[PDB]
Formats: structure tokens, sequence, C-alpha cells
């Protein structure tokens, strides 16, 4: 019975605010990050680990 | 020690209006009679559910 809307179909939009009727949005809530994991290593005792 | 100043806030262009008051509510040049007060009407359509 009151318009809302939607933060128009594309990220940019969503970013921030910028609805379609009179909601406008603070933002998005933040969840986490994710990022690569450090690869493993294989081992040393395949050649000679002489130190100098 | 006579006159009770109330000002206008939406003006148009300039006045000063002077009135009399008595000691009775007859005592006037206009009433505002009182009736039945602000009514909670309610409802709700059954074609988009929303309410009003």
């Amino acid at each position: 019975a009151e318009i809302g809307g939607d933060h128009g179909y594309n990220a940019t939009n969503i970013a921030a605010g910028q609805t379609s009727g009179a909601v406008t949005q603070i933002g998005p809530a933040v969840m986490g990050m994710v990022r690569r994991a450090i690869p493993n290593l294989i081992a040393f005792d395949i050649c000679g680990v002489q130190p100098m | 020690g006579k006159y009770r100043v109330y000002i206008d806030q939406y003006a148009k262009q300039d006045y000063f209006t002077v009135g009399y008051k008595g000691p009775n509510e007859m005592d006037a040049g206009i009433y505002y009679a009182p009736y039945v007060a602000l009514t909670p009407l309610r409802g709700s359509d059954p074609k988009n559910f929303q309410p009003v």
C-alpha cells in the first residue's frame, strides 16, 4: 500500500541506495571476505640440505 | 497591559487584526464547536492484501 521497490537489478544501484520508491537504503550488509589459500610445499627430504 | 498579540506564521503580504474577547464562551466573533473526534478507520483490500 506504499511504494518501496527494488534496487535496480545492477550492482551499481545496489551499491548504496537509488531505489524506485522512497525508502532509500543505507547499503547492503557486509558478510565476510574470501581469499586464496597458501599452497603446500613438497618436502625437502629428496635432496641435500647441507648449510653453508 | 491590554493586548495579547498572536503572530500568524504564513502571512501573505502584511496586516494586523484587532479583535475582542469576553469572559464567557458566547462572547466572541466565531464559534468552533467540536463534534465527534478523530476516527481510527481501518481496513484492507482483498485483491492486493496491502493494508489501509
